[PDB]
RNA sequence: GCGUUGGAUUGUUCACCCACUAAUAGGGAACGUGAGCUGGUAGACCGUCGUGAGACAGGUUAGUUUUACCCUACUGAU
RNA sequence: GUGGCCCCUUUAGUCCCUCGGAAUUUGAGGCUAGAGGAAAGUUACCACAGGGUGGCUUGUG
RNA sequence: GUGAUUUCUGCCCAGUGCUCUGAAUGUCAAAGUGAAGAAAUUCAACCAAGCGCGGGUAAACGGCGGGAGUACUCUCUUAAGGUAGGGAUUAACGAGAUUCCCACUGUCCCUAUCUACUAUCUAGCGAAACCACAGCCAAGGGAACGGGCUUGGCAGAAUCAGCGGGGAAAGACCCUGUUGAGCUUGACUCUAGU
RNA sequence: GUCGAAUUUGGGUAUAGGGGCGAAAGACUAAUCGAACCAUCUAGUAGCUGGUUCCUGCCGAAGUUUCCCUCAGGAUAGCAG
């Protein structure tokens, strides 16, 4: 219990510094702040393209509703492809209403530029045909929507890829109540059509 | 003499904290601990930062910024906790003098010893230790 | 059997109170808010004094040394200055900010009454 | 009595959040606690919080926070236990100066502002239950 | 509870183990979703950019996907039929895309095919197959810089893995077939001179504190990685045969070249200078421990020590405990009596501090208990000098020697240290 | 010797504010342990801590001692 | 000149004693000589039994 | 367990618990088996569950970030993002806690008056608490504190109605038992049940 | 405060003490409840308090001196008969 000492000379180690040498050596990090993109920036969709994982459901709902709106600005664009990649997954959501909205804007699009979904065929009918098999009820039968929507816009290269699959998720979901099986059976005449 | 006591709760029941009555040094980042950890108080009037320092020769003193306490006599736990009690050794800050060693070098701290119970009086007197 | 503090001790690898919970360290740090009392015995005397009460006179002594009376905390010019112009930098910006702040030193950061004297 | 609780809060805290309404910060800003702040104490952060954003539009709160953080981070929030804003980014720049205060371990953090800002709506937004009482009358 | 039994899952399968011949129907509509999910897998804050995610949340298709598989392996005893090929379809998931699946659906197809290999599913020699490839992919130094790979801990999971796959087969007798094939991989690894060996050293050193190589074909692997140009390769070998050293040393084929290619190839030949201070300590311990071990001669180590002992240099204490370990009865002291004459002329000379006084002489005095003919009576008397030095470092350093030299060769000392039984010899022994 | 006020303020007052006034002086006899009348344990909630029972750095709320007819003193009365 | 300056573990017994109806052989106990060295908190929901001026000050660091 | 409706409901199975018809190996009781010995006995092997090991689960207790390159250090993602600038202007009920306004008044300045039953006096009836002895003050000693002692001021019967200063004259709080009980917990020894 | 109902209530009946019942206050369970009441074991017991009955004569003290895991109930030196 000293108030002067020395650790030792210990030989072999670096010596020292003696007692009093100041030490000017430091660092300094900088804070970063998040931006909160409080200003309007030309880059907005963007953004409220991932919302469409939200948790919650009017979020998605909405922003689906926004992104219908917003089609003809954005057709023809770097948006779209990511889009119809963020958005076509949704037809195995838990939520008639978000199923509903994304039946309006492959509407809308098909209407506007049919080239895209023709390019996005194959996503389409894989998560098609998840949704065939989906254990979910609800969600085995909305795919029947899904399905006729999209051969109304695209229709034979759909059938030229592939066919069994449709044809055998069809008739499993059909189990071979009151106007989805309605809904079944006009699909099942638009793709024994297009299959003319 | 040094620690008062401290009782906390409704029914005050419970002591075990202690208030430092007499004049401290905490530092230049202290920061309180929060109230459920802290058992030593050392409050904001009894904190000194700066002391009146005199140079035996040139009969002259200083109003000079404190630096550290090295050795208070009673209980080197006092040190830690930077007691000023009478014939306790501080370092002060010594910029203001201009003294420089041989090879150039500035000195901006030096020893010093208080001469007076800053309990008393609200002054830290001390003397330079050339 | 598997629930003893002796198995356990066992298939691990003293105070009063440790257990599964509340290992040694924990205990002492627990015991604080309860144990700053003060002993008595049985026709009330003070056997034991409370924490930090101990009520004993030391010998307050500071022995010689040439240690003291000496420089204890020296600088050159030129790094005093390039200190000083970096911090100057640094401290103008609130979005930086130093990090140890303890180990460094922030420290380093006419008149006619002689003439006239309010009687003449 | 408060200003002796202010001190209190002040030198037991490690970052001092500086609230302020966005109808009106230049009124709710307190000056002379940050040049105390400067002064005294350099070792604290101090950093400003907008509140009450929703009450104004978008644009007027992208002012403000612009005019502001030339000086002090400034972020800007809205406090409620269900729909909030801002939260995630407080989140973030706590966490940033807890790692920074890696030796202490631990952090704390004053909420120093007019009456009527939401500091206690701002705590109980952060712990997303009622954890300090609120009301709004000012005391 | 039945609209939630496919939802719930942890009833379902506990339901199944019971009564495998019902719940078929149930199998199959999982069955099914899976397949539908599998066929899928197969194929910033700026102002600007996309933002980005936590990397805790997680995809409703992979959630379900990763539910699926754990059903599927653990029912896949109980209906043999419509799974055969699920594990084969979980291994080119895997070795195919290697990137468009998540970390967590990568973590459970790889603890899904061990339990699928404890039981006897699967096989190791082709589990081997699948774990392997991925390593030396994540450690491809471009997998491992997305922005979320889970590298490093694909890495570790793997490794113990394999691991616990050969502490498995190891069990009741040593499986020859598969310790010999994984052996040559790491052989065919350590030649790839970039850095793959590392996936090679650190699982032999693993197998072998565990105890299930012991072998002599494991330790040439080692040697192979001592003798590699890679530091970390290099430095695995070292660390594995030091760890005073091991058995290992006694499952060798020729000892003396080992060192001999050692000390030629690292620190003397080239001198291409790799190597920093604390490698080059490791590597000399090693060979003054094998040197002085099994008694062999190279002569070039004792002109390399000498550059390196002064007491300016760093850490010194170790090199000069590594000197002694390299000294024998059976060198020509010659070669010692200069490096005794280097610590003597440089550690106690005039005015050398006490540390290094007594470093020195308790240096030699370990020296030369090993080789006693490698100083003369004429530096030894002047190193008794200081017997009574008042230091009490080289009082007993002294003492050491003077009792070293008592029991080996007494007649060097004067008849004032020959301590009443020595004398008693020499007086005796000398008519 | 004679007087030395009326009020506002409990997000509080170990005090301050504006008025009137000739003036708006300081104190004691209690507070040198503890003594008129009035504001400032049992139940419950939030916060910190605790594995927990519970405790508290806290904070809020509700929540039953009841003389004199005895001696003395004092005030009046035979 | 007969040196120096200040209490629970274990082993062994020639021809040691005993195992009590006699003996032998294993074990056990002695007496010898050796070598080693049971247990945490809380209670304000509580209860019981006890206990508890040196004439001091004032305006001037 | 939470506690109408509405709105919100993001992430972690590192830890502690719970769970798994979860391989082998390890730990591994009794019975049973083998070896030695003349035998009592000694040794070894085998050895269920449980543990250990590794999978699941957070409207379980906890808890609050992730990854990569060479615990540290550099790097960049942070999806508890307000879906919109209409994002919060949000019932009824309550002997619940609180502030302000109108009205209203003896709450107050500033007290006064009246009625009934008492008190009061009388006939009859007739207790209780408490009680070492007793009962005028001042100063001193004194445990800060005398009704009794010392020195002084004084002191005249027996008494009625009132008063509440004192005496009546009958509290909490603090500490201690190696105490009594209640409660809790991987504290110790046990135990029903399984 | 409530007052047509989760309403108020009589009689009969069931639940019994480490047990019951509880829209949960450790509440109620015959003025008794953080474990009812009666008798016995039982003159239960620590610790500490209180008290302990006639006269005279003669002698006549004591307070760290040394220790058992610190208080502690003690064991002893010395003093007196
Ligand atoms: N619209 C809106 N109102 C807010 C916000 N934050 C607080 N408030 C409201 O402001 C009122 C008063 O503010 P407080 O929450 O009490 O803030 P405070 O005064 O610092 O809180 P205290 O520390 O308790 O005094 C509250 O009753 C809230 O209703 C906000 O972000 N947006
Ligand atoms: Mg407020």
């Amino acid at each position: 219990k000293q108030d002067f000492l020395r650790k030792k000379l210990k030989v072999g180690k670096p010596k020292e510094k003696a007692r009093n040498a100041t030490d000017t050596s430091f660092v300094s990090k900088t804070i970063s702040i998040r931006n909160q993109h409080l200003d309007q920036n030309p880059h907005d969709l963007t953004k409220r393209l991932t919302l469409l994982k939200h948790h919650n459901i009017n979020v998605r709902k909405e922003t689906l509703t926004t992104f219908q709106k917003s089609i003809p600005s954005i057709i023809k664009s770097r948006l779209m492809t990511p889009l119809l990649t963020q958005s076509i997954p949704l037809i195995c959501d838990e939520s008639q209403q978000v199923r509903q909205g994304l039946i309006d804007l492959v509407d809308e699009i098909g209407s506007h530029d049919a080239e895209i979904l023709k390019l996005h065929c194959n996503i389409f009918v894989l998560y098609i045909n998840m949704a065939m098999t989906h254990i979910v009820t609800q969600i085995q039968a909305d795919s029947t929507k899904f399905l006729s929507h999209l051969l109304k816009y695209c229709g034979d290269e759909v059938v030229r890829k592939s066919w069994v699959k449709l044809l055998n998720g069809v008739f499993g979901v059909l189990g071979w109540n009151a106007k989805y099986v309605t809904i079944h059976l006009n699909a099942l005449y638009t793709l024994v059509e297009y299959g003319c | 003499e040094m620690f008062k006591v401290i009782k906390t709760g409704k029914s005050r029941s419970k002591s075990w904290k202690r208030m430092i009555t007499k004049h401290t040094f905490v530092g230049e980042g202290f920061t309180r601990r929060p109230v459920k950890m802290e058992r030593i108080i050392r409050p904001s009037a009894l904190r000194q930062k700066k002391a009146n320092v005199t140079h035996p020769e040139l009969g002259v003193t200083v109003f000079l910024p404190i630096l550290a306490v090295k050795k208070n006599p009673q209980s080197p736990m006092y040190t830690q906790l930077g007691v000023l009690t009478k014939g306790t050794i501080i370092e002060v800050n010594v910029s203001e003098l201009g003294m420089v060693t041989a090879g150039g070098k500035v000195v901006w701290g030096k020893y010093a010893q208080v001469t007076n119970e800053p309990d008393r009086d609200g002054c830290v007197n001390a003397v330079l230790l050339v | 059997t598997g629930k003893k503090e002796k198995s356990r001790r066992i298939r691990e690898g003293r105070v009063k109170g440790e257990n599964f919970y509340r290992d040694s360290k924990r205990v002492k740090f627990l015991n604080m808010y309860t144990s700053g009392k003060e002993i008595r015995n049985k026709k009330g005397n003070l056997i034991r004094a409370a924490s930090f009460q101990d009520s004993t006179i030391p010998d307050a002594r500071v022995q010689p040394d040439r240690r003291w009376f000496g420089n204890t905390r020296v600088i050159s010019q030129d790094a005093l200055q390039h200190f000083r112009s970096a911090l100057g930098e640094t401290q103008k910006d609130t979005y930086q900010v130093l990090l140890r702040r303890n180990k460094l030193p922030m420290s380093l950061l006419a008149r006619i009454l002689d003439t006239e004297s309010y009687a003449d | 009595r408060i200003w002796n609780e202010l001190y209190k809060v002040i030198d037991s805290s490690d970052v001092v959040i500086h609230v302020l309404d966005a109808r009106d910060p230049l009124g709710t800003r307190c000056k002379s606690v940050e040049e105390y702040m400067k002064k005294e104490t350099p070792h604290k952060h101090l950093i400003y919080v907008l509140n009450k954003c929703d009450l104004v539009p978008t644009w007027v709160a992208a002012a403000w926070v612009k005019h502001l953080s030339k000086e002090r981070p400034t972020l800007a929030f809205h406090a409620s236990i269900t729909n909030s804003f801002g939260k995630g980014s407080l989140i973030q720049l706590l966490r940033q100066f807890s790692q920074l205060h890696t030796d202490r371990k631990q952090i704390s953090v004053g909420f120093i502002g007019y009456p009527n800002t939401g500091k206690s709506s701002i705590i109980n937004t952060l712990r997303k239950k009622k954890v300090c009482q609120v009301a709004p009358i000012p005391g | 509870r039945a609209a939630m039994l496919p939802t719930n899952i942890i009833l379902l399968q506990n339901l199944v183990k019971r009564d495998p011949e019902s719940y078929q129907e149930e199998f199959l509509q999982q069955y099914a979703h899976y397949e539908s999910l599998r066929d899928i897998f197969m194929l910033g804050n700026g102002s600007s950019t996309m933002a980005g995610t936590n990397g805790t949340t997680m995809s409703t298709s992979t959630s379900q996907l990763i539910e699926l598989v754990g059903f599927v392996s653990q029912v896949c005893s109980c209906f043999p039929r419509e799974t055969a090929n699920f594990p084969s379809e979980l291994k080119q998931l895997l070795l195919e895309h290697h990137k468009s699946l998540p970390f967590e659906l990568k973590e459970k197809i790889l603890s899904c095919l061990t339990m699928l290999r404890n039981k006897d599913v699967i096989t190791a020699e082709e589990l081997i197959q699948s774990l392997f490839p991925l390593l030396v992919a994540y450690s491809s130094h471009g997998n491992s810089l997305g922005v979320n790979s889970h590298a490093k801990e694909l890495r570790k999971i793997i490794y113990t893995n394999l691991i616990s796959l050969l502490k498995s087969c190891n069990t009741n007798g040593k499986n020859q077939k598969l310790n010999k094939s994984t052996q040559a991989v790491c052989f065919n690894l350590l030649d790839q001179p970039d850095s793959q060996g590392i996936w090679a050293t650190k699982l032999t050193r693993e197998l072998w504190r565990r105890g299930i190589w012991d072998d002599s074909r494991t330790v040439e692997i080692m040697t192979q990685a001592a003798l590699h140009q890679d530091v970390k390769i290099v430095m695995s070998g070292v660390m594995f045969f030091l760890d005073l050293n091991f058995s290992a040393i006694h499952l060798l084929r020729d000892p003396q070249g080992f060192a001999e290619k050692l000390f030629k190839e690292h620190l003397s030949g080239k001198t291409k200078n790799k190597f920093d201070m604390e490698q080059k300590i490791s590597l000399m311990q090693l060979l003054s421990r094998l040197i002085g071990t099994h008694k062999l001669i190279v002569l070039g180590i004792y002109t390399f020590f000498l550059k390196y002992l002064t007491p300016k240099q760093r850490d010194v204490t170790r090199i000069m405990s590594a000197c002694a370990q390299a000294c024998h009865d059976l060198v020509p002291p010659e070669v010692i009596n200069v490096m005794v004459r280097k610590i003597a002329d440089e550690f106690v000379s005039d005015g050398v501090a006490n540390e290094v006084a007594a470093a020195g002489i308790n240096t030699i005095r370990e020296i030369c208990s090993r080789a006693p003919l490698a100083i003369d009576e004429i530096l030894l008397q002047d190193l008794v000098e200081y017997k009574g030095s008042k230091a009490k470092g080289v009082n007993m350093a002294a003492k050491s020697l003077i009792a070293l030299y008592r029991d080996v060769a007494p007649e060097m000392l004067k008849k004032k240290d020959r301590g009443k039984n020595a004398a008693m010899e020499v007086q005796e022994a000398k008519k």
